């Protein structure tokens, strides 16, 4: 879910 | 803030979960693989650079290829896991990890190749391709291959079930338990499609709502196209229904194309929902609140892929779009958090 | 800052999705329905205070078993959800949303029985507590009822199945795609178990690798409970191992009690899945044990410090002969 949320 | 944005979008691959899911995408990590190795005649002996190398794995799949030389570079942490990988294969003779930012790495030569998988969700969350043609241009030999070669952007107007069958739930709690919350309905529909998020989901076939049309591609050769990228990625669709349904809005996703080397027949690596599920799932686009379609009902509009003010890594899409004989209407969406 | 901190909170219940995800979870809410219904004795002509409406749905239950009158009171925006609910319903006569925070609305009168759905993740993740206990004080007559009226807690050492595979994930790598990945798993435990959050995921009894035990009762009505609630709730523990296995860490649940007019609502990895999952904690990394290793302990939970309404858990153990340790969690985001 979180690919290149950062 | 950049040095706060960059380094913490750099610290989020820092973390082992979204390499396993990454690598736990057969559909992706084995369209690579056999991308790679369909590309065998212009890698064997040859040097690559691989941009945003992860934890090595597709820069070992370079090497396994028969490549010469690969330089493995990669801005985040994980490059120390990388090297370890890398030494675990046998392959650090061959396969250099290099850490930091492609932007400022220094190569000793250019190479024959350049591989690497940029893409985020809507294909450009994260903003990686500018790096993957900055480094092209400074890195790539004139006629070098690049893996994938190409991207291309694909809408159809969708039916969500799931969504469907959130939106009924609150006329099914009076069998239940015998409590009428019907009324709820309206207040749900605003909070799971009123906002202006890109909703990230897994779709299927029963979702698609017209034949799914290509609205924009991406040839990672062409010059021009960084400058597009700052001025907006996509482009104008028409199409008309199947059938009837409450249309909930659109999906939007990709697909990337490797060249098909000796065997003439590219690789097709698709994120559509009429193909097997990936990590990238689809993109999606809802309206504020359902509209019915039936058989033959024309919908039309533009999509544009920006970055956001805020933050040049969170997608942006500018939404123009006209259901039958509707007005035409207007939703400006950022990538969900 | 507490106002602005409540409300943040209250926001975050107006929307949706919250709200069918509880009342979706369908052992909590026939759960509630069958303890607020069975107590319909000791309903019928009463009047109610709920605290935390919500959409209204166990307001109803209360007219159902013959309330005479229900206060509905909701802090959040969805109070005007709720109000539409109780006219659908045709109650508008004799359920009552007022909104706003229990602790300041005026309620025209005293109340016979106070029904809340106020537990959080481990029980006392989001503090609501202390509201339902200061409705009590202000609210509830004498002798009154309070539905549920107790809630106790869980611990059991666990083996987390779903944790193994993701820790072993990166040796099956090789016979997937021909790269050798397995010396990434010291990376990856570090990564899923390092850390000092609580992390809320649901388990089986294939998990459990002891007997549970309860280690505390908080019985509602009980003088001084909110300044236990503030001290820390909590106790000691003992067990002995089932058989070998990685031992991860602990998980803790709850289960609370409606008087029996008992019917008890529980969140076990051994009972049917609820929304409230279980709340784990994960040792810095496996340790194995084996048929009769001894694990003791104390856990306490306490409000963190930073954020009155965001759970913190003490963890003291001792795994066989080994060292005891101690591990210092707080809710995950």
């Amino acid at each position: 879910s979180g690919x290149g949320k950062g | 803030t950049k040095s706060e944005r960059d380094q913490l979008y750099y610290e989020c691959y820092s973390d082992v979960s979204v390499h396993e899911e990454m690598i736990a995408d057969q559909v992706r990590t084995e369209a690579y693989r056999l991308g790679i190795l369909k590309n065998w005649a212009a890698l064997r002996g040859k040097t690559v650079l691989d941009v945003g190398a992860g934890t090595g794995i597709l820069s070992i799949f370079c090497a396994q290829a028969g490549a010469r030389r690969v330089y493995a570079v990669e801005a985040s942490a994980i490059w120390q896991q990388a090297r370890e990988v890398v030494r675990l294969n046998g392959l650090e003779d061959r396969v250099h990890v290099l850490p930091g930012p492609v932007e400022t790495v220094e190569l000793p030569e250019r190479v024959d190749a350049i591989v690497s998988e940029w893409m985020g969700y809507g294909l450009l969350h994260e903003s990686m391709l500018s790096s993957v043609l900055h480094a092209r241009t400074k890195w790539l030999k004139e006629g070098g291959l690049l893996l994938p070669a190409s991207a291309e952007l694909f809408v159809a107007p969708i039916s969500d079930q799931m969504l469907e069958w959130r939106l009924g739930f609150w006329s099914q709690v009076k069998q239940h338990y015998g409590v009428d919350m019907s009324c709820m309905e309206s207040f749900a529909t605003r909070c799971l499609m009123g906002h202006s998020e890109i909703v990230v989901q897994d779709l299927s076939g029963e979702d698609v709502l017209a034949r799914p049309q290509r609205f924009a591609q991406l040839e990672l050769a062409r010059a021009g196209l960084e400058q597009e990228l700052e001025a907006g990625v996509g482009g104008r669709f028409r199409c008309s229904c199947y059938g009837s349904a409450p249309l909930h809005g659109f999906a939007v996703w990709f697909q990337v194309t490797f060249p098909g080397g000796d065997s003439e027949k590219p690789l097709v690596l698709s994120t559509s929902p009429l193909h097997p599920a990936t990590h990238w799932k689809q993109a999606l686009l809802y309206l504020n609140e359902p509209v019915p379609v039936e058989q033959d009902t024309d919908i039309s509009g533009e999509i544009t892929l920006l970055p956001s003010p805020d933050n040049p890594r969170r997608l942006r899409i500018l939404l123009r779009y006209k259901v039958g004989d509707h007005e035409e209407k207007t939703k400006d969406f950022a990538m969900e958090d």
